[PDB]
């Protein structure tokens, strides 16, 4: 029973990692697709120049 | 609020760091959670004057009623901070070199400022095998053979490039490195040797 | 008065060392090389008065167990172990559980107030003290 | 956002049924925070589900064997103790009286009995434990 | 799951033992609480 | 981070309780390393499971 209940808990952690997992490259997806916006705006702006 | 609540940042050192740190960093938009570790080690080793301690951060941040005072006294802290970011992001230093900088990298006049972007001009020409140089400085063992082969140059030139201004044997800590950046620009800029 | 029994002070207690109980000797051992309690009952026949509790506390010497398994309790004192409901499917260890048959125990069977009172002419009533340890031999 | 609702009043539910089970009511372990309106409460049942997890441990480590006892108290006894003990003090009330705030009172019967004169810790020493609590109570 | 009746109660005080007789007046029910002889109680608690 | 804390006292609470119900404390079963700060704990709970 005390196996059962640290396994339970181990389950839950695991979802923890996955979800962070996800979080952490999501959130690295975002910061380079806002640079890559930024970029290009100092782009354009040598375009228009 | 968010370090208020949640668990207690625990008393011992080299663990408030640790769970302080994720938050911190989710609050500066650092890149790592131990990019974020290693700055509030930074700006606990040196800082203005006035400026709270990580220790007393958390002793004021867990307090029964955050008085009037004592809470501008935190602001200006996280204001350290953001400053302290703010120099991490001019220079674009990476997270090893931040680490290395870290025990006790002064920051905070043009004088100090200077050495801290010939470190990181030193650390970027080491390139791909930066990583080893900063571990070897890490550590005790930073030896001109390394230093040489990871800046593709000869040792030749490195232990003479020491010499003015001499620390030569003992590469011990990051300071010695910014030393080199002006000579060895000097010297490829006449071609000579240093 | 007297503490560090093995009436001591103003209670009464019992000790005997499982070594001395000479359970290895039960069987032989070719069955099996361990043998560990499982769970401890106890039969007091005394001349009890009607409608009366007897206090009775039974207690392990050593200290190998969780925290609470070390010490049992007694109501009436007959086949009645300390618990109210005597189920082995609980997860929670019965007292007196893993405990190896060896050594290192003084047996407690402490009785609170055996001074002068309604207690009394119980335990000197109390012709025997009868316990039912049972063990497993795996 | 309706239904971080009643999941804060569930884990509010456990941890009260913690502090019954346990007399531990100083501690507590369901933390506000757990809902930030800047992530439109996004992460609300991770925070929540930690502090049920370190609630969980908690009663997990304070969890054990415990003594049980049963005290079988005869009343006529501690009526005794009135020395108006309940044999005759029964019978001779015979009366149509009514009386609220009893401890026949007004068309029917009351015992009242405190507990601190049951005496129930003296009747094992401290040494074994400092907290005795009732569990299940026959007549 | 659900807790016993009586159940975490602290042994210590407060608490005036309320045992209720409904309709203790002259009826079927007059002979019992009269032939009462004694009331037995068991309480079962718990020392942790 | 402080969710692993738990997770790893329960899977300790477990090998006890292994070692209790069966005599054999010589051998430990949950080990270290489960948590690694290369990758943030990432995979602890794998590994403890």
């Amino acid at each position: 029973q005390a196996l059962d209940s640290a396994r339970s808990l181990t389950g839950q952690l695991m979802q923890f990692g996955s979800t962070l997992l996800g979080l952490i490259e999501r959130r690295d997806a975002e910061a380079m697709s806002e640079l890559l916006q930024n970029q290009a705006g100092e782009l354009m702006l040598s375009s228009l120049r | 609020d968010l370090l208020r609540n949640g668990g207690i940042d625990k008393t011992n050192t080299k663990t408030l760091y640790t769970t302080m740190a994720p938050v911190i960093t989710a609050a500066m938009q650092l890149d790592i959670t131990e990019s974020g570790e290693a700055l509030l080690r930074w700006l606990d080793n040196n800082h203005p004057a006035g400026i709270l301690t990580t220790s007393e951060a958390r002793k004021l941040i867990i307090k029964k009623g955050q008085t009037a005072g004592d809470k501008e006294k935190l602001a200006a802290w996280c204001q350290a901070l953001a400053q302290r970011v703010l120099v991490i992001r001019t220079f674009t230093l990476s997270n090893a070199e931040l680490q290395t900088l870290s025990q006790g990298a002064p920051a905070g006049t043009i004088t100090e400022l200077y050495n801290i972007s010939d470190f990181h001009n030193l650390i970027n020409r080491c390139g791909e095998q930066a990583g080893t140089v900063l571990d070897a400085l890490q550590s005790g063992t930073l030896t001109v053979k390394i230093l040489a082969q990871a800046l593709n140059l000869s040792e030749e030139v490195i232990t003479q490039a020491l010499t003015l201004a001499g620390q030569k044997p003992e590469l011990t800590t990051w300071a010695q490195l910014a030393v080199l950046p002006p000579r060895l620009d000097l010297a490829d800029t006449l071609h000579i040797t240093p | 008065g007297s503490g560090n029994i093995p009436t001591a002070d103003n209670q009464l207690h019992a000790a005997f060392n499982l070594k001395a109980l000479n359970i290895k000797d039960d069987y032989p051992e070719a069955l099996g090389t361990t043998r560990r309690i499982k769970q401890i009952s106890v039969t007091l026949p005394a001349l009890v008065e009607p409608y009366q509790d007897m206090r009775a506390i039974f207690r392990y010497g050593g200290n190998s167990l969780p925290a609470g398994c070390k010490a049992i309790a007694l109501s009436h004192g007959i086949n009645d172990d300390g618990l109210f409901r005597l189920d082995f499917n609980d997860g929670r260890w019965l007292p007196f559980e893993g405990i190896p048959v060896d050594d290192d125990n003084s047996l407690t069977l402490s009785f609170p107030d055996a001074t002068g009172e309604k207690q009394k002419p119980l335990l000197l009533s109390l012709t025997d003290i009868i316990i039912h340890i049972r063990y497993t031999i795996c | 956002y309706r239904f971080y609702d009643l999941t804060a009043a569930r884990c509010m539910m456990a941890e009260k049924a913690y502090a019954w089970q346990t007399n531990d009511t100083a501690t507590r372990y369901i933390k506000s925070g757990a809902w930030q309106s800047n992530n439109a409460g996004l992460m609300a049942g991770e925070s929540l589900l930690l502090n049920l997890a370190e609630m969980e441990q908690a009663w997990l480590k304070r969890d054990s064997r415990s003594l049980e006892v049963t005290r079988t108290v005869s009343l006529a006894a501690v009526y005794r103790t009135d020395n108006v003990t309940l044999a005759e003090g029964i019978a001779d009330l015979l009366k149509g009286n009514g009386s609220g705030n009893i401890p026949t009172a007004d068309n029917q019967l009351h015992a009242a009995f405190n507990l601190k004169a049951l005496n129930i810790k003296d009747d094992y020493p401290e040494a074994l434990g400092t907290t005795r609590r009732i569990k299940q109570i026959s007549v």
